[PDB]
């Protein structure tokens, strides 16, 4: 849930939603 | 709805539940708010029988979010080596781009994944792909001390 910026975003991004319904 | 709860069978593993809902007419490719498929949920969890079984039933294998992630960014990410394998052998675009220009190589690259680095390069991986802020598989791969996958790269680029 904290906010990782740069290389990886979209792979965070995604990764914290699938985290949430999970 | 029948897309909902495939959503949550495939993310929790439930492969009894998947062929159910698949049986009872649900959308193998239903996806969430956010672009999210079956096939995402299973390949990010590590659910090789649920990717097999949705792979089988006319899953989109290139299926992407709304941040350009594809089944095989999530599994070379995550870690999840068959699956990686299974995605490819039915088609899995090897050199994807997400929406920060990352390949499946530059995910595995990033998280440690050796053997998913090795499978990637013979799968057609794209070793000079540079994502948005100007990285390749190799750069990242020495930015968070993956010696062994660095090394691994730099002889595939000569």
């Amino acid at each position: 849930k904290s906010v990782h910026l740069g290389p990886g975003q979209a792979f965070y991004a995604t990764d914290g939603i699938i985290g949430e319904i999970r | 709805d029948l897309g909902k709860k495939l959503l949550e069978a495939a993310v929790d593993g439930q492969d009894d539940e998947v062929r159910i809902l698949m049986a009872n007419g649900a959308d193998v490719n239903a996806a969430d708010w956010w672009g999210l498929t079956p096939l995402h949920l299973a390949a990010w969890h590590g659910h090789l029988e649920i990717v097999e079984v949705l792979l089988k039933t006319g899953a989109d294998v290139n299926a992407s979010d709304n941040n350009g992630i594809t089944p095989l960014h999530l599994a070379a990410a995550r870690g999840h080596l068959e699956i990686v394998e299974v995605l490819l052998k039915a088609g899995a675009d090897v050199n994807a781009r997400d929406t920060s220009g990352d390949t499946p190589l530059h995910l595995a690259a990033m998280q440690g994944h050796l053997e998913i680095v090795e499978v990637l390069l013979k799968h057609g991986a794209d070793v000079n792909a540079q994502d948005k802020f100007g990285k390749t598989p190799f750069d990242l791969a020495i930015d968070n001390g993956n010696e062994d996958i660095a090394e691994v790269l730099q002889k595939a680029a000569k």
